[PDB]
């Protein structure tokens, strides 16, 4: 657990930070975090998120430091996504497995670990993780086509069509499904 | 669709500050001296023969009280610098058919008068698919003061923030139907006439009070056209392919 | 079928937190020192000659009270950090013929005003087999405070959550006719002007209070078309082939 | 009895776990259980259920550990169902008998033990257990055709038709009834 | 008398047990009783009832143990009905007489003892017991034809017709009356 809570003066601020993060203003969110105290685990992990997404070189160290704190799961996940960005799927799968273990209910972690497994070749484990992610999310958007493209790679066209019917997928997503199926492998 | 779900969003932020300071002292032995700050010495009367005081000193309730008995000397000091912060958020939702009134309550009733989150509204969907809203939100809570002799006893007061208006919006559009920014400042200084102006020691011959307050409000409305959940739907409940 | 069974589903979850801290002390022997935190020293008056205090110290009711008598030294401390959790679930059901009003009560009456689970509704089955519901659920319970001088004595208050609206659904469909998310935060800090800012020892010259609350609600309605149990039916009662 | 109760913070969570179990989200339920404390008998048995259904190899050990706890009946039943999955009906019948004994009212246990007996050849005992299961359940869905197919295997066609009339069975279930009758034996 | 009462937790359960007994779910009732504590006189006698009706071999011992308890009358009656099932009317009549003595108002006991006497040949005593049973029951269903068939065996056709008129018997019961009259003897 995380035994650290911030006051209504500096937490009303993390709310704005999150708003910036989801607004596409990652860099402004970084600015506002820099305003907030460094060393705050929440601010540290948020900064690491921004740094990794924007391409900064310090996200690696931020995740590294947070591995030894209550912000462990997301630090492992961050390092895993870094490994994926570098293309080194080997350690990426390991770190994604660790992250998905420590905080399982995170749909994002499960859907990333499934992709890492699919890239690494553990197709049965990739199916396991993709199904976990797709079940966690309320119907799924990335998870659904993450299992559809896995099926396409596996050639079960009629099972894929079963999912097309069940999920009620649209051709607008079928195009991206075939694109990502080509991407995998 | 002919049924409307109306989402209300209310936010209030308020801040306050408070300062005060006063000093009093007494001395004894052959001579006798007293300096009572405004309202401090009312507790005591001195005897006819002037041999000494004949009452017990009191304390100011609202602030930190410091006392020092030093034999002949005796002194009292009241001081405080305090601040407060308050935050409120409410997001009630309510569904109703076109042209039908609806009501919602989420607070309580005291000996009966209602309070807490309240919402009365009446959505009308016009032929152009725009939504006309008659809406009257409220957000209230108990405030403890005053009394009564009929219909209750020692009944508390209410801190109330409410609005009532009529507007027209399209499906999904929003309004800030109401808003407020407020600020209040009150100050007072009491001093001994000549000694109060001494550049350094004057502070001990002065009494002070400061009260400041600030506030901000928002009330936002958002109507949506909705349809019932399907018969097979799972009900809502309470407790490269990468995500990028 | 021309008879409707209406199922209501109500859920409420609320959480709260509370913190406070204050400190006071006294010293004796030749000298005399006192530091009373806001509202702590009101119980005591000091004599005219300053030889000693003339009152008895009290205790803060709401929190843990720690005291230490150490001869000359005497100190008091009030502190608390507490949290609360509350959960409520109610699933009343009621059957009524089309166009006929119905009522249900499952609480009680106090000196008379009703409370507890209540439900009034009026289902109409339209020619297209869709169900139009006029519905007004309630969930209330006793809250102890206040008083009255007429029609009762020391009567308690009510914690009330109710809704009233009109909707249309098809057989088996559902609505979240009402919902709420709420959050409240209140804070206050009192400090001795100069000493309160000492980085370490300042905590002993400060008093604090924090109150936070959160809440979530859901009210869901679900009408079903039903038929009577057969004459031979066993009534409902209360206390590879594998299952896979 | 089970002298262990969990708080409204971690039991409101087991409710969600159950929701996932019956939603087909067994794997997400496993994730959420993994979030919850390991060693909790309820969480342990729920995890074992998920593991056995999904094909994991640890369900065996989970059931094994829970045999020596208040979660005895379901542990015996789990080991029995494992034996059935392996096809080793011999010990499966024994474990199902033990489970049905320790907690008799469980319709699921009775209907599984009846199938195990039918496979093992104790037709009279299989009839006993199937009737117990069919009586426990409010009319039965699996139990009813579990006794219908037993009758079919026994050749009492008119008694089977008596049950067709009484239960009000439909041809949609008659097809599955003949299929399972072929399955048995 | 029986100086043993069970709490609203385990007696609300015996209510369900009885419901199962009269529902035709004897075996499910046995399951639920097995859930309840063994050694409870009520549960013991209920279990014995189920065992005897379903054909289990332990009903004999259950009745035997209960003979030495407050559940004496029904234990004697159970052993008597066992003797009747075996066809050994000799001791069956004795045990039924004992049971009917110890708890006389039991219509079931009287109607069973009358049948046992009729089989054994004490026609006057059989008439006594059948009349007791028929008077106890509000008009009787089994008792009425139990005396009608006794009359038929005795040849008093016009007295039998007197009873046909008085009881308002129907041909639907006259057929069974002649069938049981043939059965007796």
């Amino acid at each position: 657990e995380c035994s650290q809570q911030l006051g209504q003066e500096q937490e009303l601020q993390m709310n704005m930070v999150r708003d910036m993060i989801r607004e596409g203003r990652l860099h402004a969110a970084l600015a506002n975090l820099e305003s907030m105290p460094p060393g705050l685990l929440d601010v540290r992990e948020e900064r690491a998120l921004i740094l990794r997404r924007i391409g900064d070189p310090r996200a690696r160290a931020e995740y590294q430091a947070l591995l030894e704190t209550c912000k462990a799961p997301e630090a492992h996940h961050g390092l895993g996504l870094l490994a994926l960005r570098n293309g080194d799927s080997a350690r990426a799968v390991l770190e994604l497995r660790e992250a998905a273990r420590l905080r399982p209910t995170e749909s994002r972690f499960r859907n990333d670990l499934g992709v890492a497994l699919l890239k690494r070749g553990d197709r049965v484990g990739a199916r396991f993780e993709f199904i976990t992610a797709l079940e966690l999310q309320q119907g799924g958007k990335l998870p659904a086509t993450n299992l559809l493209g896995l099926l396409y790679l596996q050639g079960d066209r009629e099972d894929a069509q079963r999912l097309i019917e069940r999920l009620q997928l649209d051709a607008r997503d079928i195009r991206a499904a075939e694109a990502r199926a080509r991407s995998w492998g | 669709p002919n049924q409307v779900q109306t989402d209300i969003r209310f936010v209030e932020v308020s801040r306050s500050k408070l300062k005060q300071a006063s000093t009093s002292f007494v001395r004894r032995g052959g001579n006798l001296w007293v300096l009572g700050a405004p309202g401090s010495l009312g507790d005591i009367k001195v005897n006819a023969d002037g041999s000494g005081l004949g009452g017990t000193f009191g304390t100011g309730s609202s602030g930190f009280n410091l006392i020092f008995g030093g034999g002949k000397w005796l002194s009292f000091m009241n001081a405080l610098e305090g601040s407060g912060f308050a935050y409120t958020l409410a997001r009630p939702s309510l569904v109703a058919m076109s042209g039908q009134s609806a009501s919602f309550l989420a607070g309580g009733e005291f000996p009966y008068k209602e309070f807490g989150i309240r919402l009365t509204l009446t959505p009308t969907v016009m032929n152009n698919r725009r939504i006309a809203l008659k809406v009257a939100p409220e957000v209230s809570e108990l405030d403890y003061s005053a009394g009564i002799q009929s219909g209750g006893v020692a009944v508390p007061a209410l801190r109330v923030r409410r609005t009532d208006t009529s507007v027209m919006l399209a499906d999904g559009e929003s309004f800030v139907i109401s808003g407020l920014t407020s600020s209040n400042s009150v100050s007072n200084v009491d001093k001994f006439p000549w000694l109060g102006d001494i550049p350094i020691l004057g502070a001990f011959f002065r009494s002070t009070k400061l009260d400041k307050d600030d506030r901000e409000l928002l009330m936002i409305v958002t109507p949506h056209l909705v349809q019932p959940l399907a018969a097979d739907a799972q009900l809502p409940d309470l407790p490269t392919g990468l995500s990028d």
